[PDB]
């Protein structure tokens, strides 16, 4: 009934202990189909309550935490059997599914349906992901029958619980989506209802979402950034995540997506804040409209380019030699553009003699010229033709800055 | 181009054009509207004209229409351009052996611009002739 | 049960005395509870900055990591803490626990256990209060 | 043959002008010329030409024109390339032009290929990968190959390696007497690396560790 | 020889208004050519 | 996986190695090793290289018997190009031919048509 | 005239003082302009006090910050002018929220403390 859910919340907090949770796990298990079923039923049933949130705003983070814990436990169980699985498959439900598949046995050593199961049974698995998994298996998956049957059983139990939790979460999200046109209308208007639900659910409540700073919003719903998986897009959009898959961004060209995405994040945040501020049964949603309009305008501007330049004219060729200057100051700069004395010497070639070349492996052509003194040349080489300091390839302002930044980063890393 | 470069109507107009630009150089393409080579030249010159607006003006002329200036080439009439500064006709020695007019298409825009610049310089000096920086010989 | 209040108190303490490592530790512990489960790394960094990589803060961080069950990281943290100040107790216990959890062995630890213990370290101190040995005490703590 | 495109451009423009013999028409014509040019440019880039205010029929005509150009242009380029290969006869700027055009088409093909790949996944079916990864792994096992570790912080043969790296980079500039900007920058960087070797090493290792997004 | 486009031209003639003609979007360089020119030239400002 | 630019036309290199990255040669070689292995088979590769502790000088062997064991006498790879020198005792060759025929029918005898040959000579 | 929900609005002199502090804070890299930055500061706990803008329109983009402050026990004011605030921060553009942050070793600690006290007095 309606009264169950604070109890549920309390139960969820008892799991917040650490791995190994064993007696705790048993408790956890008890806590599971007790609570993770009734809730689902309630959700399914319409007109039980409209003020379930913010008690479901209280619970979703707890749920998330629980799921994370479960995932960790699973990894612990499996690591030393298959360490890289965690690395490769980050999503916890997905990981669980993979584990389940892996365990299955029967025709699994050759090919069940092995590489068939991943795509279908663990629905999430994309080709790239699958390939890497396969590679990992080939290298690091030990495929000797599980350390004990007990261990296997435990893992199965974990999977069952984790899966259930995931299902519950999904249900909650769905419920939120169904509601959110009432909950966070502005946000919905900005983005789209499902997206809003996803964001909001991730946050906690609307308040939680509002509290979240705009730059973070972007990378909500991102798939855990793997080192091995490729990233750079034509878009230039580092984040992806729920917002990036919105209509508001994805309709425009990929040129604009990064900037557009950024714009959306901030506006989304603003919308969320507005929603939080509002009392129930106000549904203003004028601000959101305005924001949307502005976003559209911005997009349009970004897509439109500069009007053609009036082709800049070649200057009336007059051949002025007005300048005539010098100065310790000025002569340095000009030194960089002067041919230096050694270069001048090089440019001089002795008449009768075969001139001193240097055999650069790239090209032998190079004439060392009469920079090396005859006698010197006959004997050997010279740093007398390494005279000047005023033309020693300095960096740009930009380049210098970049190098400094790099250095700073390195320093930070070292600390 | 047809739209971009201004085209002249009758010999008087041409004469006026040649006279009036005291500051700039004047490039008159004399060519029959529908010819290939002439068209190519026009296209080239369109590009150049905008670039060199500050030192040289381009104009086009239908040579079959305006027959006043068959003094300029002795009734040979290929698809030509001609160069003027202070109403003085400007001679540009290419390889071609006709120093008076370039009667051949040059494909490089930049090259064309350079030659224009050279002739402008010559004009400024007062030199009626000028030696082009590009040899040609082949086009003719 | 009250956690918001605790957080508030911690904040107040920080405002009054920022450098105090115990406050930082408390804050870290609170964070580990998992209301945020975020702004966690940043918070840790802040703590480190304020406390100047204080022995205790590092230990706390390690503990948190252990709880979360990223074990290598936790171990690293513990090592760092030890380096900062070996005499302190609870750190050793934590390290031992970590070792037990993993496949690594304790021989090295034992070898390096020549240095002191109950000079500082809360849990360790408590245990001591509750005796004369050292290895036995450690064992008890582990249990 | 290269004139053909020009002719097409002219002719089309003329037709357009004829179609609209309105007031203030010269300006309009000029504008349309630019549009025509811009569409072509877009095509060359392999950017789409989706002008918002443009009226349909005109847009269609422009598209047709660009298609025609492509038909003429690509083919022409190919022909030129063939001629060059033969060693038959070619203008000294024409060849250069072809090389640009040819380059562009290469880019277009390669980028299209990439796009296709993106659309329809990697060509390696996982079975194949398994087979070939397996082969590599077995080979490694046979060889008992100790993997190449990450360059240590205090790596033994580190400085020498760095020096070697720098020298190769330099090698290109040793000959040349002037330097453009990019070259100069590179040289400067090399100098910096040489002069602050430790710092450079630190930077490099950091990059190896962490840098996974790069100037294009 | 200019046979493929004639129909299109005719269609265009049929369709367009004067107002429409007046309000052609004076076109922007989609391939940002002038920027590129500015950049390269700057780099290779001799 | 970088953005490859060019005179106002970019793409993103999601597939196929960039040859100009200074290390890329090494990577290419490594890749080709895989292919080489595939070509040879593991055992043949082993025979060619020899044991790990004491490897072979190019085209040498530890014995005349291991040279004569497999059809692939000598193998090498100059980058993309590979060079395999097979040696068949008649019967084996015949068998191979038969197999080929079975897989890929040839009634008309238009296989000498198509077959590449060193027209330089 | 200023929004009612913008509360507490700082008195003229007080407002001026706050602005001065901000300017000092800006100079010292002790300050964090903008809603989102301010929010982040609050989350962190680094915020000493939050300075908002009454003439922020639409006001309701602001009005989470006050709530956050209340929940964190952080003094907060509104000043009247966003433009003025921006100027103080060192930004020609309208800033609406800001946070003067914590840093014990600052020269302006005392000043900051004073402002905080003033803000607290305002609240009730």
């Amino acid at each position: 009934p309606f009264e169950i859910l604070p109890e549920s919340i309390e139960l969820f907090r008892t799991l917040a202990l650490i791995s190994p949770d064993r007696l705790s796990l048993s408790e956890t298990a008890q806590i599971l189909p007790k609570i993770v079923d009734l809730k689902r039923i309630l959700q399914q049933q319409e007109i039980d309550f409209i003020k379930l949130l913010p008690f479901f705003n209280e619970i979703i983070p707890l749920i998330k935490s629980n799921i994370k814990l479960m995932h960790n436990f699973l990894i612990s169980l499996y690591s030393r059997r298959f360490p890289e699985l965690s690395s490769l498959i980050p999503s916890p439900l997905q990981y669980s599914k993979v584990i389940s598949i892996l365990e299955n046995e029967n025709y699994s050593k050759n090919e069940s349906d092995e590489l068939f199961f991943h795509l279908e049974n663990k629905a999430k698995l994309t080709r790239e992901q699958i390939l890497v998994l396969t590679m990992s298996m080939k290298t690091s998956f030990k495929n000797k029958e599980p350390l004990d049957i007990k261990t296997r059983t435990q893992i199965l139990e974990a999977n069952s619980i984790l899966e259930n939790l995931w299902k519950l979460q999904e249900d909650i999200g769905q419920y939120i989506a169904s509601k959110i046109s009432i909950i966070a209308p502005n946000v919905c208007f900005l983005v789209g209802p499902e997206i809003a639900a996803q964001l909001i659910a991730h946050a906690g409540g609307v308040l939680e979402f509002s509290r979240i700073p705009s730059c973070n919003i972007a990378s909500i719903g991102k798939n855990k950034h793997l080192s091995h998986e490729l990233h750079t897009l034509e878009s230039g959009v580092r984040q992806e995540g729920y917002l990036f898959a919105s209509d508001m961004i994805q309709k425009f060209p990929v040129s604009v997506h990064k900037q557009m995405l950024r714009m959306l994040c901030a506006k989304v945040s603003l919308a969320a804040r507005v929603d939080a501020g509002q009392k129930n049964g106000d549904r203003n949603t004028v601000l959101a409209h305005k924001w949307k309009a502005e976003l559209s305008k911005k997009a349009r501007k970004l897509s439109e380019a500069p009007s053609i330049s009036e082709t800049k004219a070649l200057p009336i060729p007059e051949d002025q030699p007005k300048k005539k200057r010098a100065g310790r100051k000025f002569r340095k700069y000009k030194e960089k553009f002067r041919l230096s004395h050694v270069r001048q010497l090089q440019n001089r070639m002795e008449f009768g003699k075969q001139e001193q070349t240097v055999l650069d492996s790239y090209g032998e052509e190079v004439g060392l010229g009469m920079s090396n003194t005859s006698l010197q040349q006959a004997v050997g080489a010279t740093s007398g033709s390494r005279r000047s300091a005023g033309n020693q390839a300095k960096l740009t302002k930009v380049m210098k800055h970049r190098i400094s930044e790099a250095n700073q980063q390195a320093d930070e890393f070292l600390i | 181009a047809s739209v971009l470069l201004p085209q002249l109507r009758t010999g008087w107009h041409v004469d006026q054009a040649i006279v009036t630009e005291t500051k700039r150089l004047v490039v008159i393409r004399f060519g029959r509207k529908n010819d290939r080579q002439c068209m190519i030249m026009d296209e080239l010159l369109s590009s150049i004209a905008e670039r060199v607006r500050n030192f040289a003006v381009i104009y086009l002329c239908d040579i079959d229409e305006v027959s006043d200036f068959d003094e300029m080439y002795e009734l040979t009439d290929p698809m030509t351009v001609m160069f003027f500064y202070h109403n003085k006709h400007m001679m540009c020695d290419f390889g071609t052996g006709n120093n008076n007019k370039l009667n051949f298409i040059v494909d490089d825009k930049q090259e064309m611009i350079d030659i224009l610049e050279t002739i402008f310089r010559g004009a400024r000096k007062n030199k009626g002739l000028v030696v082009s920086p590009y040899d040609y010989n082949h086009k003719r | 049960g009250n956690l918001d209040q605790a957080e508030l108190l911690v904040t107040q303490a920080l405002q009054k005395f920022p450098s105090n490592a115990l406050l930082w530790v408390e804050q870290i512990k609170l964070f580990k509870h998992g209301n945020k489960s975020s702004l966690k790394k940043t918070i840790f960094q802040d703590a480190l900055r304020r406390t100047q990589n204080d022995h205790r803060v590092l230990l706390e961080i390690g503990v948190s990591f252990y709880a979360e069950a990223q074990y290598e990281t936790s171990l690293k943290w513990l090592e760092r803490a030890l380096k900062k100040c070996s005499r302190y107790g609870d750190t050793w216990v934590w390290l031992f626990r970590t070792y037990a959890r993993l496949g690594k062995d304790t021989v090295d630890l034992y070898n390096m256990f020549d240095q002191c213990e109950p000079t500082y370290g809360p849990e360790w101190i408590a245990a001591s209060k509750n005796c004369t040995p050292r290895e036995i005490l450690l064992r008890l703590m582990n249990d | 043959d290269a004139y053909y495109d020009l002719e097409l451009r002219n002719s089309v423009m003329d037709d357009i002008l004829e179609m609209m013999p309105e007031s203030i028409r010269q300006k309009k014509a000029r504008t349309i010329l630019q549009h025509l040019s811009e569409a072509w440019r877009c095509w060359k880039a392999n950017i789409p030409w989706d002008v918002p205010g443009m009226p349909a029929p005109i847009k269609k005509i422009i598209e047709r024109y660009i298609k025609s150009k492509a038909d003429a242009w690509v083919s022409a380029a190919h022909y030129n390339r063939e001629r060059i290969k033969r060693g038959a006869h070619v203008e000294k700027t024409m060849v250069k032009k072809n090389l640009g055009r040819l380059t562009r088409l290469w880019i277009k093909n390669e980028q299209e290929r990439q796009r296709q790949i993106q659309k329809n996944g990697p060509e390696i079916t996982p079975e194949e990968a398994t087979t070939i990864f397996s082969v590599m792994v077995e080979w490694l096992e046979s060889r008992s190959f100790s993997p190449i570790p990450f360059p240590p912080l205090t790596y033994k043969n580190d400085t020498k390696i760095l020096v070697l790296a720098l020298e190769d980079l330099k090698d290109v500039y040793a000959s040349k007497v002037r330097l453009n900007a990019s070259e100069r920058e590179e040289l400067a960087l090399i100098e910096e690396a040489y002069d602050n070797p430790h710092d450079t090493l630190n930077r490099i290792k950091k990059y190896l560790l962490t840098q996974r997004v790069f100037k294009p | 020889g200019n046979v493929d486009l004639n129909k299109l031209t005719e269609e265009r003639e049929k369709l367009l208004q004067s107002q429409i003609d007046e309000n052609l979007a004076q076109l922007t360089k989609n391939a940002s050519n002038p920027i590129q020119v500015n950049k390269p030239n700057a780099a290779t400002d001799a | 996986n970088v953005v490859i630019n060019f005179k106002d036309m970019s793409h993103v290199n999601k597939y196929g190695l960039i040859r100009g990255l200074k290390f890329a040669s090494f990577i290419f070689q490594y890749y080709g090793l895989v292919i080489d292995l595939l070509l040879l088979g593991q055992e043949r590769a082993t025979d060619l290289a020899g044991p790990a502790n004491n490897p072979n000088e190019f085209m040498q062997f530890k014995s005349k018997e291991v040279e004569k064991a497999h059809p692939i006498r000598l193998y090498t790879r100059y980058l993309d190009r590979i060079y395999m020198l097979f040696h068949f005792e008649e019967d084996e060759g015949e068998e191979l031919t038969d197999e080929y025929l079975a897989e890929n029918p040839d009634p008309n005898f238009e296989n000498s048509i198509g077959y590449n040959n060193r027209k330089c000579w | 005239a200023p929004n009612p929900k913008a509360f507490p609005l700082a008195d003229a002199a007080l407002t001026q003082q706050i602005l001065d502090v901000v300017q000092q804070a800006a100079n010292l890299r002790q300050l964090k302009k903008g809603a989102n930055e301010a929010t982040k500061t609050l989350n962190r706990g680094i915020s000493e006090f939050i300075i908002m803008a009454a003439d922020c329109e639409p006001i309701e983009i602001l009005l989470h910050l006050p709530l956050l402050c209340e929940d964190k026990n952080v003094p907060y004011v509104f000043v009247p002018s966003r433009v003025a605030l921006g100027r103080a921060c060192g930004v020609s553009r309208p800033v609406i929220a800001a946070s003067i942050t914590t840093n014990d070793a600052s020269a302006i600690k005392t000043q900051i403390y004073a402002v905080k006290d003033k803000i607290e007095t305002l609240l009730i």
